């Protein structure tokens, strides 16, 4: 029996638990149970896996989970996304630092309370999907199967305050025919850390996001498989989930001339980079400096819509402009204090676009037993 | 908790100003909305302003005669009813929301008790 609260900036108050049984009833197989209750989003899975299945290091897993999304909670336009679905991976270990991932996946999407927005619309429209555009009060169910791929690269000396080496994350699904979907899409993440001296307290840290995807055979990708960008984790000094392409609402009419906000709504194209100066913290050499990690960094990130029809839209701003680059700076804390692992950081937005959210102090707090 | 207060009974054509406050709240962090419920009807979306407080969005029967604002402190939410009609006769809920703004009554956390209006032709 594993438990976790947190809290934070990025998603409030956060649950966590899980058990996991090696042996279930003598059968050799792994179970787990895993649960995480978000400000915006409940998740649970069902884990598999089988020691006696592997094969020259390749090894087998499943996966069966439930997810209930709230958009709204999360800062972007208000949509409810309950899904369902499996997973089955298989482990391939390349080498010491390197491992790859194939899986086939199956996914339930349930939508509904969708807001009627012009981009949203725009997807919808290409599933041959006609809602009305004056009322919240809708629903949109799909079912689709993925081939899903991974690459992890993992050289970092240590796993908590990391001081040298690189750590890759690629990532890439398709639907298969046959799904009601029809797109792709890929995700790479790295981080990469260079110590100047010898006793690594000066570290420079160099991180990127990527992100794209895009519809097959005139469809487009769905919206709840949109990047984000801005928030903690991402470009410090932002509101979470800020940065990009802003929802254009149509008008609402009672049962019986479109809006601009400033609610987010992510896009299917993403780009961030960080640069981080790790520093000694001032004034505490003693026993206490090993487990406190102070930071001056540069974070930029964009998110743009590539299926923005600027021209019916010239009244609004181009959302697939990927030029738009906002970028902060400000200075992070890391702290491994008795209630669990702390950051704190304060940035200021220096280069920010119409209806981008500031939120200059952030900082997230957890805690597992 | 939320309240409301202004209702009351006006020939159509008038004019009435509803105040929504929550006593040692303020709506900084909070989306917040209108919506009225007239008799044997249900609760529909009248009134909306963003967290930001820099956009707002109307139903279209009231649009360009209701407006929806915050003071500065913002303590305080309003919903001026100019050019009143019998149809806008119903009992006036204050509604808040910590995420984005939505039409459906059921998306948002806290609620006023209401307070009426009747407008008579
Ligand atoms: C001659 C051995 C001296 C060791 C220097 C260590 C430099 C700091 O590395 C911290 C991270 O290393 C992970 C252990």
């Amino acid at each position: 029996f594993n438990f976790g609260i947190g809290y934070g900036t990025e998603s409030g108050v956060s649950f966590q638990a899980g058990v996991q049984q090696d042996n279930w009833l003598g059968t050799g197989y792994a179970v787990g149970i895993n649960g995480t209750k978000n400000d915006y989003q409940t998740y649970a899975e069902l884990s598999v896996t089988n020691p006696y299945f592997t094969v020259d290091g390749v090894s087998l897993g499943g996966r069966l989970f439930y997810n209930d999304f709230q958009a709204d909670d999360a800062d972007l336009s208000d949509y409810t996304n309950k899904s369902y679905g499996t997973d089955v991976t298989l482990g391939f270990p390349i080498n010491e630092y390197n491992s790859l991932r194939a899986g086939l996946g199956y996914v339930h999407n349930s939508l509904s309370n969708m807001q009627p927005q012009v981009a949203m619309w725009r997807y919808l429209y290409s599933m041959g999907e006609h809602p009305s555009t004056s009322d919240q009060d809708n629903s949109f169910k799909t079912d689709d199967f993925t081939f899903n791929y991974g690459w992890t690269y993992n050289k970092l000396d240590r796993g908590y305050f990391p001081t040298d080496g690189s750590r890759v994350n690629l990532t890439g699904k398709v639907t298969i025919p046959g799904s009601d979907n029809e797109y792709y899409k890929v995700t790479l993440d790295t981080a990469t850390y260079v110590p100047i001296d010898d006793d690594h307290k000066w570290v420079v840290l160099g991180r990127t996001r990527w992100g794209y995807g895009d519809g097959l055979g005139g469809k487009e990708m769905p919206f709840y498989e949109n990047f984000y960008a801005g928030g903690s984790s991402t470009v410090r000094g932002f509101q979470s989930n800020t940065i990009g392409p802003k929802a254009v609402y149509f008008p609402h009419q009672a049962s019986n001339d479109l809006s601009k906000s400033d609610d987010a709504v992510g896009g299917n194209a993403m780009a961030v980079a960080s640069l981080e100066f790790i520093t000694p913290t001032p004034f505490i050499s003693d026993k206490y400096a090993n487990s406190v990690r102070t930071s001056f960094f540069w974070d930029m990130g964009t998110v743009w819509d590539t299926n923005w029809d600027s021209s019916q839209y010239s009244g609004y701003p181009d959302y697939s402009d990927p030029s738009n680059i906002r970028m902060s700076a400000g200075i992070a804390l890391q702290w491994m204090s008795p209630l669990g692992p702390l950051v704190f950081s304060y940035a200021q937005p220096f280069k920010k676009y119409d209806g981008d959210k500031a939120e200059q102090f952030q900082f997230n707090i957890g805690k597992t037993w | 908790q939320l309240v409301e207060s202004g209702g009351g009974m006006v020939q159509a054509g008038g004019s009435l100003r509803l105040s929504c406050a929550a006593s040692g709240r303020t709506f900084n962090g909070w989306t917040a909305a209108w919506f009225r419920q007239a008799p044997g009807k249900d609760r529909e979306f009248v009134a909306a302003i963003s967290r930001s407080g820099d956009y707002t969005y109307y139903t279209n029967s009231v649009k360009g005669r209701f407006t929806i604002s915050r003071d500065s402190a913002k303590n305080n939410l309003y919903l001026q009813m100019d050019s009143l009609k019998p149809e806008d006769t119903a009992v006036y809920y204050c509604a808040a929301k910590t995420g984005t703004w939505a039409t459906m009554d059921r998306r948002y956390d806290y609620w006023g008790q209401g307070t009426r209006v009747t407008v008579s032709a």
